[PDB]
Protein backbone atom coordinates (compact mmCIF):
# COMPACT_ATOMS: atom_id res chain seq x y z
CA UNK A 1 0.00 0.00 0.00
CA UNK A 2 2.12 2.87 1.32
CA UNK A 3 5.89 3.13 1.95
CA UNK A 4 7.54 2.84 5.34
CA UNK A 5 8.30 6.53 5.95
CA UNK A 6 4.56 7.17 5.82
CA UNK A 7 4.08 4.50 8.48
CA UNK A 8 6.72 6.08 10.72
CA UNK A 9 5.09 9.50 10.38
CA UNK A 10 1.66 8.05 11.14
CA UNK A 11 3.07 6.33 14.21
CA UNK A 12 4.46 9.62 15.49
CA UNK A 13 1.16 11.42 14.98
CA UNK A 14 -0.62 8.60 16.82
CA UNK A 15 1.88 9.02 19.63
CA UNK A 16 1.04 12.71 19.95
CA UNK A 17 -2.71 12.15 19.79
CA UNK A 18 -2.48 9.46 22.47
CA UNK A 19 -0.36 11.60 24.78
CA UNK A 20 -2.96 14.37 24.46
CA UNK A 21 -5.91 12.07 25.11
CA UNK A 22 -4.84 11.41 28.72
CA UNK A 23 -6.22 14.69 30.13
CA UNK A 24 -3.03 15.78 31.90
CA UNK A 25 -2.17 18.90 29.90
CA UNK A 26 -4.35 21.39 31.78
CA UNK A 27 -2.65 20.71 35.11
CA UNK A 28 -0.53 23.63 36.27
CA UNK A 29 0.45 23.65 39.92
CA UNK A 30 0.51 27.47 40.04
CA UNK A 31 -3.19 27.57 39.14
CA UNK A 32 -5.91 29.27 41.14
CA UNK A 33 -8.08 26.16 41.15
CA UNK A 34 -5.03 24.58 42.77
CA UNK A 35 -4.32 27.31 45.33
CA UNK A 36 -7.96 27.24 46.39
CA UNK A 37 -7.58 23.77 47.92
CA UNK A 38 -3.96 23.92 49.11
CA UNK A 39 -4.30 27.12 51.15
CA UNK A 40 -4.95 25.41 54.49
CA UNK A 41 -1.99 23.09 53.91
CA UNK A 42 0.45 25.99 53.57
CA UNK A 43 -1.21 27.89 56.42
CA UNK A 44 -0.77 24.94 58.77
CA UNK A 45 2.76 24.43 57.45
CA UNK A 46 3.53 28.01 58.47
CA UNK A 47 1.77 27.85 61.84
CA UNK A 48 3.27 24.42 62.54
CA UNK A 49 6.68 26.05 61.98
CA UNK B 1 -21.85 -24.24 -35.63
CA UNK B 2 -21.38 -21.97 -38.64
CA UNK B 3 -18.53 -19.48 -38.57
CA UNK B 4 -19.59 -15.82 -38.69
CA UNK B 5 -19.75 -14.24 -42.11
CA UNK B 6 -16.64 -12.62 -43.59
CA UNK B 7 -17.06 -10.46 -46.69
CA UNK B 8 -14.77 -7.79 -48.10
CA UNK B 9 -15.37 -5.06 -50.66
CA UNK B 10 -14.54 -1.45 -51.52
CA UNK B 11 -16.89 1.05 -49.88
CA UNK B 12 -17.29 4.77 -50.27
CA UNK B 13 -17.58 6.94 -47.14
CA UNK B 14 -20.62 9.15 -46.88
CA UNK B 15 -20.43 12.96 -46.95
CA UNK B 16 -19.73 14.67 -43.65
CA UNK B 17 -22.54 16.55 -41.95
CA UNK B 18 -22.94 19.40 -39.48
CA UNK B 19 -26.17 19.03 -37.50
CA UNK B 20 -25.29 22.11 -35.44
CA UNK B 21 -25.05 20.06 -32.25
CA UNK B 22 -22.79 17.27 -33.54
CA UNK B 23 -20.61 16.74 -36.58
CA UNK B 24 -19.63 13.56 -38.39
CA UNK B 25 -21.56 10.78 -40.06
CA UNK B 26 -19.11 9.24 -42.54
CA UNK B 27 -19.47 5.66 -41.34
CA UNK B 28 -21.25 3.95 -44.27
CA UNK B 29 -22.09 0.71 -42.44
CA UNK B 30 -24.96 -0.06 -40.11
CA UNK B 31 -22.78 -1.83 -37.52
CA UNK B 32 -19.47 -1.16 -35.79
CA UNK B 33 -16.09 -2.85 -35.61
CA UNK B 34 -15.49 -4.01 -32.04
CA UNK B 35 -19.07 -4.92 -31.17
CA UNK B 36 -21.62 -6.11 -33.66
CA UNK B 37 -24.18 -3.52 -32.75
CA UNK B 38 -26.24 -1.05 -34.79
CA UNK B 39 -25.09 2.54 -34.74
CA UNK B 40 -27.43 5.41 -33.90
CA UNK B 41 -27.14 8.07 -36.60
CA UNK B 42 -30.05 10.47 -36.08
CA UNK B 43 -29.34 13.57 -34.01
CA UNK B 44 -31.79 15.44 -31.79
CA UNK B 45 -31.14 19.06 -30.89
CA UNK B 46 -31.87 20.89 -27.65
CA UNK B 47 -35.14 22.65 -28.42
CA UNK B 48 -36.32 19.47 -30.11
CA UNK B 49 -35.68 17.43 -26.96
CA UNK B 50 -37.38 20.07 -24.84
CA UNK B 51 -40.50 19.98 -26.99
CA UNK B 52 -40.48 16.20 -27.10
CA UNK B 53 -40.49 16.19 -23.32
CA UNK B 54 -43.24 18.79 -23.02
CA UNK B 55 -45.56 17.11 -25.54
CA UNK B 56 -45.09 13.57 -24.23
CA UNK B 57 -43.43 12.27 -27.40
CA UNK B 58 -40.38 11.18 -25.35
CA UNK B 59 -40.44 8.43 -22.74
CA UNK B 60 -36.94 7.66 -21.47
CA UNK B 61 -33.72 9.67 -21.42
CA UNK B 62 -30.46 7.89 -20.68
CA UNK B 63 -27.02 9.27 -19.92
CA UNK B 64 -23.68 7.55 -20.15
CA UNK B 65 -21.28 7.52 -17.23
CA UNK B 66 -17.65 7.78 -16.15
CA UNK B 67 -15.53 6.08 -13.49
CA UNK B 68 -14.92 8.79 -10.81
CA UNK B 69 -11.29 8.22 -9.71
CA UNK B 70 -10.69 6.87 -6.21
CA UNK B 71 -8.87 9.86 -4.72
CA UNK B 72 -11.89 12.12 -5.27
CA UNK B 73 -14.32 10.35 -2.95
CA UNK B 74 -15.18 11.57 0.53
CA UNK B 75 -16.59 8.43 2.16
CA UNK B 76 -13.34 7.43 3.90
CA UNK B 77 -9.95 8.91 4.81
CA UNK B 78 -7.78 9.47 1.75
CA UNK B 79 -5.92 6.56 0.21
CA UNK B 80 -2.46 7.45 1.38
CA UNK B 81 -3.24 7.49 5.04
CA UNK B 82 -2.76 3.73 4.80
CA UNK B 83 -6.19 2.42 5.71
CA UNK B 84 -7.88 -0.67 4.32
CA UNK B 85 -8.79 -0.50 0.65
CA UNK B 86 -12.26 0.94 0.22
CA UNK B 87 -14.30 -0.78 -2.47
CA UNK B 88 -15.06 1.75 -5.23
CA UNK B 89 -16.83 5.10 -5.60
CA UNK B 90 -20.06 5.25 -7.60
CA UNK B 91 -19.70 6.40 -11.20
CA UNK B 92 -20.31 9.94 -12.41
CA UNK B 93 -22.70 11.17 -15.01
CA UNK B 94 -21.03 11.74 -18.35
CA UNK B 95 -19.28 15.13 -18.27
CA UNK B 96 -19.47 15.43 -22.06
CA UNK B 97 -23.25 15.23 -21.96
CA UNK B 98 -23.64 12.32 -24.37
CA UNK B 99 -27.24 11.22 -24.18
CA UNK B 100 -29.74 8.87 -25.82
CA UNK B 101 -33.34 9.92 -26.39
CA UNK B 102 -36.07 7.29 -26.71
CA UNK B 103 -39.40 8.28 -28.22
CA UNK B 104 -42.81 6.70 -27.79
CA UNK B 105 -42.88 5.56 -31.43
CA UNK B 106 -39.83 3.38 -30.76
CA UNK B 107 -37.29 5.76 -32.29
CA UNK B 108 -33.87 6.19 -30.68
CA UNK B 109 -31.65 9.23 -31.24
CA UNK B 110 -28.61 10.76 -29.61
CA UNK B 111 -28.02 14.24 -28.23
CA UNK B 112 -25.65 16.37 -26.18
CA UNK B 113 -27.21 17.72 -22.99
CA UNK B 114 -25.23 18.87 -19.96
CA UNK B 115 -26.40 17.20 -16.75
CA UNK B 116 -28.03 19.96 -14.76
CA UNK B 117 -29.32 22.22 -17.51
CA UNK B 118 -32.11 24.31 -15.95
CA UNK B 119 -34.93 23.93 -18.49
CA UNK B 120 -34.39 20.22 -19.10
CA UNK B 121 -34.09 19.54 -15.38
CA UNK B 122 -37.34 21.33 -14.59
CA UNK B 123 -39.07 19.51 -17.43
CA UNK B 124 -37.88 16.09 -16.27
CA UNK B 125 -38.93 16.86 -12.70
CA UNK B 126 -42.39 18.07 -13.72
CA UNK B 127 -43.48 15.70 -16.50
CA UNK B 128 -41.99 12.63 -14.83
CA UNK B 129 -40.22 11.40 -17.96
CA UNK B 130 -38.14 8.35 -17.08
CA UNK B 131 -34.46 9.16 -16.53
CA UNK B 132 -31.76 6.51 -16.46
CA UNK B 133 -28.01 6.14 -16.29
CA UNK B 134 -26.49 3.56 -18.61
CA UNK B 135 -24.10 1.31 -16.65
CA UNK B 136 -20.47 1.11 -17.64
CA UNK B 137 -19.20 -1.37 -20.16
CA UNK B 138 -16.82 -4.04 -18.88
Amino acid sequence: SIPTASKNQIALIRLNWALNKTNINTFTDYSKRNNLWTTQKLRNQSKNN
Amino acid sequence: PALPARATAVVAPLPEKNYGSLRGGRWPFLYDNVYGLPVVRQVASYGEVLEGIRTGRISQVLWFQAPRAVTASAAAPPPGLGGPQQPQPPPLASPDGRCLVRFANGQVKQAVIPPGEPRISQALQQYGTAVSYIPLEP
